[PDB]
RNA sequence: CGACUCUUAGCGGUGGAUCACUCGGCUCGUGCGUCGAUGAAGAACGCAGCUAGCUGCGAGAAUUAAUGUGAAUUGCAGGUUGAUCAUCGACACUUCGAACGCACUUGCGGCCCCGGGUUCCUCCCGGGGCUACGCCUGUCUGAGCGUCGCU
RNA sequence: UGGUAGUAGCAAAUAUUCAAACGAGAACUUUGAAGGCCGAAGUGGAGAAGGGUUCCAUGUGAACAGCAGUUGAACAUGGG
RNA sequence: GCUAAAUACCGGCACGAGACCGAUAGUCAACAAGUACCGUAAGGGAAAGUUGAAAAGAACUUUGAAGAGAGAGUUCAAGA
RNA sequence: CGCGACCUCAGAUCAGACGUGGCGACCCGCUGAAUUUAAGCAUAUUAGUCAGCGGAGGAAAAGAAACUAACCAGGAUUCCCUCAGUAACGGCGAGUGAACAGGGAAGAGCCCAGCGCCGAAUCCCCGCCCCGCGGCGGGGCGCGGGAAAUGUGGCGUACGGA
């Protein structure tokens, strides 16, 4: 009964979706995330999995504010000035 | 017709508000027409009304914030949103006045021994 | 040969910049040469194609001396449609055949306030260039 | 489960709205290579995770 | 397995030397950069000797 | 909220609201049933706001 | 003759090998070399007339304002005193997330000020602004059979 | 991509028959009749976990439901 | 206790080039790719480019319910 | 008993600020193996390397001798060639392995504590007025508040200084 019959008792999930990383790895009993460590203030990151690091980096997602900062840099972060009107 | 922002800035706040609500009413009834199922004229006009609403809100916000910073132009402590939003490192950087401050020791050192302009014959 | 190190000579990059150019660059790229009368009048060799210009066809199956007005400028396909350069479909409906602006000669310009100032600027630039030559 | 949480129900809502087929007018575009929606999900083949 | 006759060698390649190797493919570029900085310095101090 | 829906309907259409029952559809949007006061008639309100 | 099997050729079925194309990679080099509590990276959810993915965007939601340019976008409808694109310095930018009123079900609060009730008389509803830890300077409130001076 | 090979097999839990209807086509859908089974610790009626639109109606029969299907927990439209 | 310069750069922005690779090659990824998909999780992780100059994407007739054929027509070419 | 100071420690949704986290190719500090080699293997080797943790910058670190030399002496730090696969370390086995001088790139020097001398001659904050303010500063008025004598500022630091 080690195999197929044992597989019939899968009816209570262990992990749920994390509210920080978005992956389904937030352990309920441990109350911690196995993908990014949500309760820990520092993002889980190890150098022995380069692929895992690359899957979620600075350039992976939207870069909602950073890409705006990139195009502001080429003008030197101007503030308070507008082009002359017609 | 085609509402544009050039003639909206001169309008006062209450008139802009009493135009914005009418735009909201027209957008709502256009949405009702879309759900019921009508001609493509209302469907096309939905985008126009939404952009007109966006442009009116933009003008209202620009005038409001311009008046706010005009009010806080001369004061020493100004609200954070009105403060210049540059990079965090640049804000934490010392200002030109502080970085230009020079102690009396190096002031008199430069006084007594300035960098001269010299040349040597071949 | 080109000497500016900030201008590409790579085939792949040039093709990418051509097939992904924005519409305001598509307008400048899709420019047609002016007629001999037009160039000797306005001193301009070529101009961007517009919606309401009378043009001919120089190369292709529809080439000839007949004059037709453009009806629309389909800049997405690098194509313009002419007044009577068209063919029938299977069902009998007539649809225009795309013609590249490179094989189109402008006969009469639909000059406007902006069109006139563009021509004057181009004429001025080429006149000062010729004067600088000698 | 009939006792769905708000976040899970919202997640299922998005997946259901994503599961609809591609409209028939899109594949008439010029720069189009989408012959069909390849990311369709069926409740008997893929269990969506969770 | 040494051959019949020859030197005994002790190469220092037993570490992971490939991970830390410096290549001089930027040598002419660095020469030009030094030259441009040197000329820029020379024109900055207009009457002063270039060598300092 | 149900109170917000009741107040919004009252201000937008000048009709008294008896009660509100709200559910969230499987598509994500919230469907709200607005039971009006006995004086008003839903048929008249519907045909004067557009839906018919 | 016939049927079947074997060898070759023609043609017809797979199957995409070779060849030619390449808006893609790899490498070298150059200049620059900037994230974040004024809320980063990331994640979630939404936004198109017809829209799934991608891309873009954030309730102003395939974008607003301004500037440059100057007659389009386009798969189908619809409507020069500036359509579309590019630039982008003004405005705005939902929910989690170092995430910050407590925990993470999105529940339960507290304080102050407004609008509905009242006509401040207390509830109740809606709206607006604060309530995370550590830590520097100053301010206030303090405590000590700590050191004191006077009665 | 071949020989195997149109082969192995499509044999756990008694069982189907008749007439009509739609339909181009029926051993398989629907109706009616008959004969049966589960036999109230059920092949019944309702929950929790789990799944997430599989629930309902119409249309299609391209692909799947190891035969076929006028049927579907299939596909497309709209609801709930 | 402070201090530029010459020095390092496989992260990032914008660039130029190649005695390199040419879709089983080259980054895993030339395409809706760290996507689909599997594992509870850490993680693992693909296949997949070529109509035509222009869709001009085959009007119309004929058998069949249709898949799909026989004519006809577009194209220099449907032996695209 | 009380009042008023000083000192140590609290509470503040007190006024004004700062740190939190991310990328992490390059850099700084710490921790840190086993594969492998030695034809086995324990010292060694792999190796101050991988893995792990912390902290930044546009570069970082280092840096102006408690130096190198023993010559007729040089003179901050850093990087290239060379010294050199050398001195040297090593079950003296496998193997490991610098530095000085020399030629270049660059080249820039300095500041406190202490000893002292000047009425704390110093500095911070809040109120008001003027000027420009999208790197909140300059001038003036406050018997305004505070820090500081348990030491601020000027002269001044090994090359002498007063
Ligand atoms: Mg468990
Ligand atoms: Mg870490
Ligand atoms: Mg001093
Ligand atoms: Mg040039
Ligand atoms: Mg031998
Ligand atoms: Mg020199
Ligand atoms: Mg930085
Ligand atoms: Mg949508
Ligand atoms: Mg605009
Ligand atoms: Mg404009
Ligand atoms: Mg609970
Ligand atoms: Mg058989
Ligand atoms: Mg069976
Ligand atoms: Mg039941
Ligand atoms: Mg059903
Ligand atoms: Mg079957
Ligand atoms: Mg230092
Ligand atoms: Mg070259
Ligand atoms: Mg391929
Ligand atoms: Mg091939
Ligand atoms: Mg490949
Ligand atoms: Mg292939
Ligand atoms: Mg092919
Ligand atoms: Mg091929
Ligand atoms: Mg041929
Ligand atoms: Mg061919
Ligand atoms: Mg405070
Ligand atoms: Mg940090
Ligand atoms: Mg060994
Ligand atoms: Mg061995
Ligand atoms: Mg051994
Ligand atoms: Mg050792
Ligand atoms: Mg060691
Ligand atoms: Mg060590
Ligand atoms: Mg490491
Ligand atoms: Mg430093
Ligand atoms: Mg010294
Ligand atoms: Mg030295
Ligand atoms: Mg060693
Ligand atoms: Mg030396
Ligand atoms: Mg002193
Ligand atoms: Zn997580």
């Amino acid at each position: 009964t080690k195999g197929t019959s044992s597989f019939g008792k899968r009816r209570n999930k262990t992990h749920t979706l994390c509210r920080r990383c978005g992956s389904k790895a937030y352990h309920l009993q441990k109350s911690t995330c196995g993908k990014c460590g949500y309760p820990a203030k520092r993002k889980r990151k190890y150098n022995w999995s380069a692929k895992a690091k690359r899957r979620n980096t600075t350039g992976t997602g939207r870069m909602r504010h950073l890409k705006i900062v990139y195009r502001r840099f080429r003008h030197g972060f101007r503030e308070g000035t507008t082009p002359k009107p017609k | 017709a085609k509402i544009k922002a050039r003639d909206l800035r001169g309008k006062k706040k209450e008139e802009l508000l009493k135009q914005l609500d009418d735009l909201k009413v027209e957008l709502s009834q256009l949405r009702v027409a879309k759900v019921t199922g009508g001609a493509a004229s209302k469907l096309s006009k939905i985008r126009v009304v939404r952009k007109s609403i966006a442009r009116v809100l933009t003008v209202i916000n620009q005038t409001q914030k311009e008046n706010l910073r005009k009010f806080y132009k001369g004061k020493k402590y100004k609200p954070l949103d009105l403060r210049p939003k540059k990079t965090r490192a640049m804000r934490r950087r010392l200002n030109k006045h502080e970085e230009s401050l020079k102690t009396k020791k190096q002031q008199r050192k430069e006084r007594l021994y300035p960098l001269r302009k010299y040349a040597v014959k071949a | 040969m080109k000497f500016n190190p900030f201008v590409t000579s790579d085939r792949s990059k040039n093709r990418k910049r051509h097939f992904n150019a924005p519409s305001h660059i598509r307008r400048k790229i899709m420019s047609s040469p002016l007629s001999k009368e037009l160039r000797q009048k306005y001193n301009v060799r070529s101009m961007p194609i517009r919606k309401d210009d009378e043009v001919q066809v120089v190369r292709g199956h529809y080439k000839g001396q007949q004059i037709g007005k453009v009806v629309q400028v389909y800049r997405k396909k690098y194509v313009i449609y002419i007044e009577r350069v068209q063919r029938e479909k299977a069902n009998g409906t007539t649809v225009h055949v795309g013609i590249h602006p490179s094989k189109v000669v402008i006969t009469r310009l639909k000059l406007d306030k902006d069109r006139k100032k563009i021509l004057e600027r181009k004429a001025k630039s080429r006149q000062v260039g010729k004067e600088k030559g000698k | 489960s009939s006792h769905k949480t708000f976040r899970i129900k919202r997640f299922l809502a998005k997946k259901q709205k994503q599961n609809r087929p591609i409209p028939q007018w899109i594949w008439m575009k010029t720069g189009n290579k989408i012959r069909y929606n390849s990311k369709r999900r069926h409740w008997r083949r893929t269990k969506l995770g969770l | 397995a040494p051959s019949r006759n020859g030197m005994i060698l002790k190469p220092h390649f037993h570490k992971d030397w490939q991970r830390r190797v410096a290549t001089w493919f930027n040598q002419p570029a660095r020469k030009i950069r030094r030259r441009k900085a040197r000329q820029a310095r020379a024109r900055r101090i207009a009457p002063r000797p270039a060598a300092g | 909220n149900k109170h917000q829906i009741k107040q919004a309907v009252k201000k937008l259409y000048d009709i008294d609201v008896a009660k509100v029952n709200t559910l969230i559809r499987p598509d994500g949007e919230k469907k709200a049933y607005v039971r009006l006061a006995p004086d008003y008639d839903a048929l008249d309100v519907a045909n004067k706001i557009g839906i018919i």
